[PDB]
């Protein structure tokens, strides 16, 4: 209503304060405990109010001198550190132990995160872990893993994409011609050079985000091709024009990495940017996170993360949900299947668990 | 009153393997003549190969002196001028490059001369339709621009000429060659927006004394006949009444129909037959040329009946042995409140 | 580090959960009270842990059966509703009562909000309230309040601005000419039409955000003029091109309202957008909030809020911090000084406290 | 070898109250002649008013027939063509509009003829410098484009001509009038980016046989002499050696210095004296014209010594009674890695 008589004053800082003060006044300067927890003889002064507000099992437990057996002391310490500070530096050694208990104590966030951990690194009422385990059936003891560039395709190629086995290559005498090497397509109704050809199966279609124009300008336009009807429709534009940028899909979202951008009003400078196109909401945004490595990068999708290689032997991991990088150490191009880095200047599978590599050109995608 | 000009061996000049433009488009077009009755009711002619002296009226003499030299050889010597005339990469060099264009413009100016003496009132020469070429360079597989030479031929006998192009690509050379002049009215219905020509926007109209003497219709993807005809007819219905003209030129691009390679539009069989027919009602003299067109099958099948609608005799849908001759008209980004907006803009611009 | 062995899993949802569960499990289904509070005989089961985590006075109070006198029962109810749910629908009747106690109980957020309330609607260790009270000295019982369009200025005018009494008008025979009516300037080095001429005194300068070009295109460019040196320098560009948009300054930030935007790749459509240019950080962003009223709007700044008028007799309040509108009811142009709406089609001061109006063309700014 | 052409009453045609362009720029320029010794060592001449027949060599006959009619009256009748020639709003209509331009181009072609007979090797006519006008319309207060007529005059005796413009505004007409031709080398140092001409970008170079026969330098705000001279000299030092030319034309815009109204650059006194001096070392014949310039005081004081640097005799800094004749060179957005980038781009383009 009128701000000079009465109005509703809602604050987003209130949550931050009721989190930070809680964190600061329990793990240090323990006070107002009111409960004593036994962990194989270890005495804990766990405050009551904080618990039960996240774990309903502790609500049931403390609805009018405890035992809480079948729990590891260290895992319970980790659980308390979570419930009190929200930040836990988990390790692969204590994963399953921190998993089963957390699904027991109604910790949705931790349940999901350990399910993701188990699905990544490879019983309960969750589908994600079950589907991830079922998908790991190709190695329990039909399609080419990656399509090179045996055919010839003498026509000039400037872009290619895969949709599960159907190699849709932009090219020909005029680039608008689209050739299909499944196991021809509607002409591209745009003049583009160095356009990012994403293939998101969730809303099955082929997207042509970014590119260069015949007038030597950067194209901030996205046009999509519907697979089932050969309809080159048009979708919402990008936010920043790019060309020759890496592209990678993840559960519907399309991530546009790096490329070249408009510099000095006349030229193109290598860019280090993150762009996200929600192929379900049909909206674009630019992530505040900026890649350490700029230039001409090639990205690959592995589990829930994305490996990026720009220039040299340094690969940069990227977890979209956590917005953090691992920055491992070792022009290349990463192809993640079943990872594998291929050198462009050809003058070898990878294992990301221990950063150990094994030893065994136009468009590798 | 049909006097149809067919080149004897137009379809004898190859253009390249897997190359978009196909000089066989015009052969397969009329080569349903083995069971085509209309030819008995038509006066068939042959075109006179135009000389360089006639073509140098607009093209710079250096350009024509260049053009009469290229071949599968003799490229290294002209490698310093091949890049100075845009030939070689986009518009390639093939056998008889100075013969196909020369004969096409000869036929075009032959039809122009025939209309110039009031002999007939309609003349078709499907070998024309090269509106991309420019005074000093070539673009869009168009070396010699027949339309400009025909309009120059008509410029003396007639003082007011129309050029109507329904080709997907904007007609730039056919517009730049008379941009500043106030004698010719150019009209092009093209897709604007990171397309081939990069010109012919809504705002680039006129130059000096030729101000407002141009009309550009920027369409988008997936246009249909039910809206294309309704948005197309009133433009001519207005321009004719506002120009008080003498003769018209009808560039009919058959790449503007469904299933065409590099062709974004999607037009029906009878939807296309509204430029070659509604133009006849105006009763003025008319040239008729054919422009770019790909996907040989459809670009020829749809072309079969263009002549019929130009002569007013229905050709039975069951065509000869020389499958059917019917097509379909996906999405339509051409919002009605956008096409209506551009139509109102053109109507307000013409009244100026 | 490597996500396959160990990493730090920080969550922004943890604060949201430790706020929502706390809110849900006290105001309803009271549990784990452990404290009894007396408010003029009213018994409250205020939980201990939640308090003291925001008010240090309650920490001191509960560092090893209470009185807490000199407090109004209703004001204490409001305080508890804040401390527990963060949302309070304050009213002007209970302002001072909710002010003095809140500065006592170390409630920084509420302290600031009641200071803002008192400064808006018109002793403690805050400068904001003191400076606001001192500024209200012109009415305790030198410059024209608003500059109309007595001079002539026969030169054609397309934009004007004020910087405290210096009417800097873009115009002349060629628009780049800048005329000064203080009590001439460096030529504008850009060809602009319908450009927003902001004057932010905090970083004293004049900004020319947005405009139209001679080629009939929308200008997404910001160029600034330094007052002390007549230097038309250039700053970072906008995010979305606009022309003829309203402009208003607030404590350094420049807000760009509405205008026209690029529609159908060739035309201009009236826009309802919020843009913010931080004249200190030199960064631009677009606020998710969208104005209810679109078109050609005129904005005025009053205290900590902005009145906007677009089309008709409906004025739209805007509090940038709260991101909310009042949408009062009554082409016009609002000029806020000491508010006043002026009708453009001239074929009257305002009081926003009760939405009651009193009764007493080119560029009113 | 100075043959200086001064129009007797050039500064007698008003241009409008509070109007940017001032025809008095050239009068106050040389009107320090009451104590100017160099005139004794200079041969002063008077220009012959050019006729319409000489001017219609490039301009369309309708344009010249139009131009000889406008006055403070006779506007309603031509109101349908006044908007067809861009006159009236940007480039206004004043008394003797067909006299000032006519005499200026007469002087320009007089200097051209004088150089054409090897009489002298340098000729200055500050009344030129109208490079915005076009074949069929006027732009930028430029009705008749003297540079194009002078270049056409030199095109027969000499086969290779330079045009060097250091005016802030891009030279479009002086470039469009010979865009497709491969005979003239145009070079313009202008501010690009939502400025007046809207053309002359880094990419718009050449047309057909005139491909690569143009050079554009897009600068930005607050350029200084210490970088302007170092970025300016090598362009001519390269183009001269790469063109094997005959004669040069020096358009010297005095709006490209400090404190100029509508003038973004900030150049010093001796910083400007590097186009009228370094051009002399090449030893080739040279025309010299003066373009736009405002802020009468500075545009005249800085112009005083242009002739001196063109004749190689130092004029003492203490000038006559007819205050000082010294200026200062704010910020500089012209990043060195940007000007260097454009310099390398031009060097690579010229080698093509
Ligand atoms: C009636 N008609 N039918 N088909 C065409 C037609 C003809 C040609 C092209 C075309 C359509 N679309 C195209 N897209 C591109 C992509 C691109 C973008 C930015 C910068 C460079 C290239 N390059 C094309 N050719 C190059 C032009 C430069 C030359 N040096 C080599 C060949 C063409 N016209
Ligand atoms: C060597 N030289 N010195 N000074 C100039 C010069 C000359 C003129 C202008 C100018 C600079 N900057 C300008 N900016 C604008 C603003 C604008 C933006 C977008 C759309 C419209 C106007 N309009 C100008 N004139 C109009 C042109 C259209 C006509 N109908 C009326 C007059 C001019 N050239
Ligand atoms: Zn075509
Ligand atoms: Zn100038």
């Amino acid at each position: 209503e009128n701000y000079f008589v009465n109005y509703t004053f809602k604050d987003r800082s209130h949550s931050g304060r009721v989190a930070q003060g809680i964190m600061k006044l329990c793990l240090e300067e323990e006070l107002f405990a009111d409960v004593t927890i036994s962990v194989e003889g270890r005495e804990f002064q766990l405050h009551r109010l904080v618990l039960s507000a996240q774990s309903c099992f502790f609500r049931s437990m403390f609805t009018s001198v405890i035992v809480l057996q079948d729990v590891s002391e260290s895992v319970f310490q980790l659980l308390v550190d979570y419930i009190y500070h929200g930040t836990v530096k988990l390790r692969a050694e204590e994963l399953q132990e921190i998993y089963e208990v957390s699904d027991m104590y109604q910790l949705t966030s931790l349940f999901e995160e350990c399910s993701r951990f188990l699905a990544r690194t490879v019983r309960h009422s969750d589908p994600e872990l079950y589907t991830a385990a079922k998908h790991c059936a190709k190695t329990h003891l039909e399609n080419v893993h990656i399509y090179l560039i045996q055919n010839s395709l003498c026509h000039q190629i400037t872009a290619a994409c895969k949709h599960g086995g159907d190699l849709y290559v932009v090219g020909g005498s005029i680039p608008r011609r689209m050739w299909k090497c499944n196991n021809w397509c509607a002409p591209l109704p745009r003049d583009r050079l160095q356009h990012t050809l994403v293939s998101v199966p969730g809303k099955d279609a082929i997207y042509s985000l970014g590119g260069k124009t015949l007038q030597d300008t950067l194209s901030n336009a996205v046009i999509y091709y519907r697979v089932g009807d050969n309809v080159w429709t048009e979708t919402t534009q990008l936010e920043v024009a790019v060309s020759g940028a890496a592209g990678a899909n993840l559960n519907g979202i399309i991530y546009l990495l790096g490329g070249e951008e408009n510099d000095l009003d006349f030229f193109t400078k290598p860019s280090r940017l993150i762009q996200c196109f929600d192929t379900e909401t049909d909206k674009c945004h630019v992530k505040p996170y900026v890649l350490p490595f700029a230039g001409r990068m090639h990205a690959a999708v592995h589990k829930d993360l994305v490996f990026i290689v720009a220039e040299g032997d340094s690969l940069v991991c990227y977890n979209p949900l956590l917005d953090s990088f691992t920055r491992l150490c070792l022009l290349w191009k990463i192809a993640s299947c079943n990872i594998y880095v291929f050198r462009d200047r050809y003058k070898y599978k990878l294992d990301p668990a221990t950063s150990a590599v094994t030893v065994t050109l136009q468009f590798v995608l | 009153k049909v006097c149809y000009y067919y080149d004897g061996d137009i379809g004898n000049y190859y253009y390249g393997q897997g190359h978009p433009m196909k000089p066989h488009r015009i052969r397969m077009t009329h080569n349903l003549l083995l069971n085509y009755g209309l030819y008995r009711k038509m006066e068939i002619y042959r075109p006179h190969k135009a000389t360089a002296e006639e073509m140098t009226k607009y093209h710079s003499d250096e350009y024509i002196k260049f053009l009469r030299s290229i071949r599968p050889d003799n490229m290294s010597e002209y490698s310093k001028q091949m890049q100075r005339f845009n030939v070689g990469e986009d518009c390639p060099v093939f056998d008889g490059l100075f013969e196909f264009c020369q004969l096409s413009t000869g036929g075009s100016v032959a039809g122009a001369v025939k209309l110039n003496r009031q002999q007939t009132d309609m003349a078709v020469n499907w070998a024309g339709g090269l509106h991309h070429a420019k005074k000093s360079e070539a673009s869009g597989f168009c070396y010699v621009n027949d339309i400009v030479l025909a309009i120059l031929e008509l410029l003396k006998y007639h003082q007011r000429v129309l050029y109507i192009d329904i080709d997907i690509h904007h007609g730039d050379g056919v517009e730049e060659a008379f941009y500043t002049t106030d004698r010719v009215m150019t009209v092009s219905f093209h897709k604007y927006g990171e397309y081939f020509p990069g010109t012919g926007d809504l705002r680039d109209i006129g130059a000096g004394k030729g101000k407002y003497y141009a009309v550009n219709f920027p369409m988008r993807d997936g246009i249909d006949d039910e809206s294309y005809g309704q948005i197309f007819k009133p433009i001519i219905s207005k321009v004719m009444e506002m120009y008080q003209p003498s003769a018209v030129v009808l560039q009919c691009g058959a790449d503007s129909l469904s299933g065409d390679r590099l062709g974004c539009f999607n037009l029906t069989v009878k939807g296309h037959a509204k430029c070659v027919e509604v133009v006849k009602t105006f009763n003025l003299p008319l040239l008729m040329l054919g422009g770019g067109g790909y996907t040989i099958r459809n670009v020829a099948r749809c072309w079969t009946y263009e002549t019929a609608v130009a002569l007013d005799c229905e050709i039975p849908n069951e065509l000869p042995y020389n499958f059917k001759l019917h097509i379909s008209p996906m999405t339509n980004q051409n919002t009605p409140e956008y096409m209506e907006k551009i139509k109102q803009r053109l109507f307000e611009n013409l009244r100026m």
